């Protein structure tokens, strides 16, 4: 039956516009600051732990530390 | 008239420094303990039977 | 009973009853076992005694 | 829901029972500053009277609006937790 | 009985939330409090067998997630304290019921 | 409410009261009772007490692995 | 089709398999690889076994279990040395020869 | 008119399963196309799924090496 | 140490199934103690001579400790 | 317990919507309030952080003057020995 | 905990009879001189009230004066922070639950008579569980006394372990002063 939505102009608006964010982005400091922090800084140190994790893992068992990329 | 604005002004600036951290609202009134618990059923509501069939 | 233009009904006679009931069990019990364990919750003697 | 009369009485009691207000002088549709003589603070601190008696919550907007008897009656009567 | 005093209460709510609509305001009610009354009933007759009888009952029925150490499974551990905690657990049940 | 009452749940619904509740309710008692059957024949089956009771006890009646467990 | 439903397994490794080379011959290789594993799931088998009769120990005996079952605990954890494949994480005391 | 004695108002639980218009007195509703092979395929995943698992012999790696763990602990013991 | 010598042995105090922490001199006064708590449902006015033993035993006990303490500090002092 | 008012009209939305709108946990009600609320909206954020930090500080000023009490240093009975070199079997040591 | 559960539970049932014949007030401020009016449910909540300060000999009493024992007894910094703060909440909790029987049931009227006029006590099936939490808040700390928390008892067989170097039942027992066993009571009527 009759159960489409009723659509409201300014909801639509506010879904397309969230929606293409894309064309939004123009490398800003805000930007260059975030992405710099958490696209980069913040998965290094993940992985810097990691590593730092496994080479405690070989030292406790008196191996030599093993070799990651 | 302008310093009456600002007395009112100046008053509710007040009021707003010194109201109560949790005034007391009547429970069904908006914000109580009571507040849309049970609500009456919205008017113009329609539920539609055999929506979705092979054939019309 | 009404006082100026409100009345207010008496509470149940066994709302009253097992209330007031209950109460006493409760001061009763309590000083029963303040007179069984007194001395011995105030350290005036040991349970031994 | 609370009959139309006893929402007229309760009001004119909480009406009458004030200082500056001469309690032979009021009537269901009276106006607090034309007839009985009151400012808006006392219009106010009727309505709160109002609200304390009947159990009922008012927004400020609309207590402002309320400034007279037949007023208070008819929102009292229309709200339907009174 | 074990089991019972456990699964008691998932069998009246399965039944009153799949059939509720046979059963009403009141018949839900009745099902969901007295099967919990019987659950309690069950737990201080274990709370007798297991505390004051110095036992102590252990059940298993089915490996649930077995891995080659993983050792879950759908056990039932019945010490004092936990016939202590099902006392309290069975009996507040039954009367907010 | 106006259209609650086209609306199926399984839980009843709003102010559910059924003609026949209380038949219902003697059917679903009867239910209980034929479920918690085999429920309690697997419970008497897979309960195991490993120590003797101080005092008689209603498990044994139908339970029999009482003391017939060993770490060896 | 299968012929009876129980498993028939050689408990030696596979012949024609080099240590020093043990990727010169596939088959060799992939036999050897079953072989490890299945003797892997002996020990840990063997282990649970173990396990089993210590978590029994503990229910047996009451208060007084840290000595009755001493042995078993000793035993369990000197079997669960060499269980796993990956349990790199698990600390060399309790891990490792 | 206690709530424990009174029956209840209503006859049939409000609505209808699946919101499908009851067929009118005397007939029964069509079914769907789907509706067959859709219930013979269900009932036949149960039986088949049922009947397969549970005569499947236990012929599990674990079980094998439980065995030849359980002889093994015998022989050194 | 203490002034009381262990009347009870190990292998009563494991068979009696005497609590670890409660396995001091006073276990001898204890194991009755229990037995009768056990028997009585450990209702708090049926075990009245053998608590009040038991308790006697552990207070003796208790003051000892505090003599030894009361030295060392007068010692220390 | 019991049926209570109509909850009423919800906001149709007349104006452009602001771009995080779904931080609006809003109902079918007229009065829709954040999906994260501030109890004491008379004090500010950084006012109620002092004041907890002000709090947790008693609670850690609290603590050291326990460290500084010493109440270990100052007890009256010398530890227990049990019998049975200290129950080192009964614990588990090797017999 | 079990003591709590009993008690607690009182609490909450009572409270829930009140704001149910209240029409849902639930709050404080609008909810004086409602003793004479809920006689029950006054009784209830004075006695479920009691057993949460811990009144002598109740089911409150034969839980946290025992903790509140112990607590000085562990001689450790811990110890003296636990014993500090739990004197302390023992005042505060007295304070609160004074206040609150006050404010419901004893300080002059302070609701709307809209409330007042309708206002009906418990029925019976919510006066059975009252009267049985009512019972248990009574009797169950003195009957599980020596059951749970007696000196050196098998009840809990090995479901709770306590190392030997870490018991100091028997020790806060005999060795606490009276002035320390009694502080819970002389701080409890202070917040009173």
């Amino acid at each position: 039956g009759g159960m489409e939505a009723n659509k409201n102009k300014f909801i639509e608006d506010w879904g397309t516009a969230r929606e293409n964010l894309e064309f939004n982005f123009r490398w800003t400091r805000r930007n260059l600051a975030l992405v710099g922090i958490f696209g980069i800084a913040i998965p290094v140190l993940v992985y810097k732990g990691i590593v730092r994790e496994f080479h405690m893992q070989d030292e406790d068992n008196g191996r030599p530390y093993r070799k990651f990329m | 008239p302008d310093t009456i604005d600002r007395l009112i002004a100046d008053a509710e600036a007040s009021y707003n420094k010194w109201r109560h951290p949790d005034p007391y609202i009547v429970p069904w009134a908006p914000g109580g303990s009571k507040f849309t618990r049970n609500p009456a059923p919205p008017q113009g509501i329609e539920i539609v039977y055999d929506y979705g069939r092979e054939d019309n | 009973t009404t006082y100026k233009g409100v009345t207010i009904h008496q509470p149940k006679r066994w709302h009253t009853i097992t209330g007031k009931g209950l109460c006493a069990v409760m001061w009763f019990w309590v000083l029963y076992r303040a007179k069984q364990d007194g001395p011995v919750v105030l350290g005036w003697r040991h349970p031994w005694e | 829901h609370l009959s139309k009369e006893e929402v007229i009485q309760r009001v004119l009691a909480v009406v009458k029972d004030f200082p500056k207000v001469d309690p032979s002088k009021v009537t269901p549709d009276v106006h607090f500053q034309k007839d009985l003589g009151l400012d808006s603070l006392d219009n106010v601190e009727i309505v709160m009277a109002l609200e304390e008696e009947f159990k009922l919550e008012i927004p400020d907007k609309e207590a402002d609006k309320i400034d007279s008897c037949n007023l208070a009656i008819e929102y009292i009567a229309n709200h339907p937790m009174a | 009985m074990y089991l019972l005093i456990v699964f008691l209460p998932l069998i009246g709510s399965s039944f009153a939330g799949f059939f509720g609509r046979f059963l009403g305001s009141e018949g839900s009610a009745i099902m969901t409090t007295t099967c919990v009354s019987f659950s309690s009933i069950l737990s201080l007759i274990a709370f007798y067998e297991v505390a004051l009888g110095a036992s102590a009952c252990y059940l298993r029925i089915a490996p649930w997630i077995s891995s080659e150490m993983f050792d879950a499974s759908w056990g039932f551990l019945f010490d004092s304290l936990t016939v202590v905690m099902l006392i309290v657990v069975t009996f507040i049940s039954s009367l907010v019921h | 409410g106006d259209f609650r009452t086209k609306v199926w749940s399984m839980t009843g619904g709003p102010y559910c009261r059924p003609k026949h509740w209380k038949r219902n309710t003697a059917i679903a008692m009867f239910g209980v009772v034929l479920v918690c059957i085999p429920i309690a024949m697997k419970s008497a089956e897979l309960e195991q007490r490993p120590h003797h009771p101080v005092r008689p006890i209603p498990s044994q009646l139908w339970c029999k692995n009482f003391g017939t467990k060993d770490y060896e | 089709g299968r012929k009876k439903g129980y498993v028939e397994f050689d408990e030696s490794p596979p012949d024609d398999f080099d240590p020093a080379n043990p990727y010169k011959d596939p088959v060799a290789m992939l036999e050897m690889r079953e072989y490890i594993v299945r003797e892997k799931w002996i020990q840990i088998e063997k282990a649970k076994i173990i396990r089993e009769k210590l978590r029994w120990c503990y229910r047996i005996e009451g208060v007084n279990h840290l000595q009755k079952c001493r042995h078993l605990v000793n035993q369990y954890l000197e079997s669960t040395r060499g269980i796993g494949w990956g349990k790199d994480g698990r600390h060399p005391s309790l891990h490792a020869p | 008119p206690s709530r424990w004695t009174s029956p209840g108002h209503e006859e049939r639980p409000k609505g209808y399963l699946f919101n499908r218009t009851p067929p009118p007195p005397g007939q029964s509703r069509k079914w769907e196309d789907w509706e067959l092979p859709c219930y013979i395929t269900s009932f036949l995943t149960i039986v088949i799924l049922g009947v397969g698992l549970n005569a499947k012999p236990d012929l599990t790696i674990e079980t094998w090496a439980h065995e030849k763990a359980l002889e093994r602990l015998k022989i050194e013991n | 140490g203490s002034s009381k010598k262990m009347i009870a042995t190990q292998e009563e105090m494991v068979e009696a199934r005497v609590p670890l922490a409660y396995r001091d001199q006073c276990a001898h006064l204890l194991i009755p103690l229990n037995k009768c708590r056990q028997a009585e449902f450990y209702l708090p006015w049926k075990c009245e001579n053998e608590r009040h033993s038991y308790e006697k035993c552990e207070y003796e006990l208790v003051m000892e400790r505090m003599l030894q303490m009361q030295k060392i500090r007068e010692e220390q002092k | 317990s019991g049926m209570g008012l109509p909850v009423g009209k919800h906001y149709i939305p007349d104006k452009p919507l602001p771009m995080n709108e779904e931080l609006l946990w809003d109902n079918g009600t007229p009065f829709p309030e954040p999906c994260i609320d501030r109890i004491a909206d008379t004090v500010g954020k950084y006012e109620a952080l002092a004041w907890l930090c002000g709090g947790l500080s008693f609670f850690a000023s609290l603590g050291l003057l326990a460290v500084w009490n010493d109440k270990a240093s100052k007890i009256p009975f010398t530890p227990k020995v049990y019998p049975y070199d200290n129950l080192r079997v009964e614990l588990g040591g090797e017999p | 905990l079990m003591n709590h559960a009993f008690f607690k539970a009182l609490l909450f049932l009572s409270a829930g009879s009140v704001i149910h014949a209240m029409s849902d007030e639930q709050d404080m401020r609008k909810m004086g001189g409602l003793a004479s009016s809920f006689p029950f449910t006054y009784a209830m909540m004075l006695m479920g009230s009691l057993s949460l300060i811990g009144f002598p000999f109740l089911t409150g009493f034969y839980s946290k004066d025992v903790i509140l024992e112990l607590a000085y007894t562990k001689y450790t910094i811990s110890g003296n922070f636990a014993f500090w703060l739990g004197s302390v909440s023992v005042l505060f909790t007295s304070y609160y639950s004074f206040r609150s029987l006050f404010l419901t049931f004893l300080v002059p009227t302070n609701s709307f008579g809209r409330d007042i006029l309708r206002c009906h006590d418990a029925p019976i099936p919510m006066a059975i569980p009252l009267i049985l939490l009512a019972l248990g808040s009574l009797f169950v700390g003195y009957l599980a006394k020596d059951m749970m928390i007696g000196l050196g008892t098998n009840f809990w067989a090995n479901s709770l372990f306590v190392l030997p170097k870490n018991e100091i039942l028997a020790e806060s027992e005999f060795a606490a002063p009276t002035i320390t066993k009694l502080i819970p009571i002389l701080f409890s009527t202070s917040g009173a």
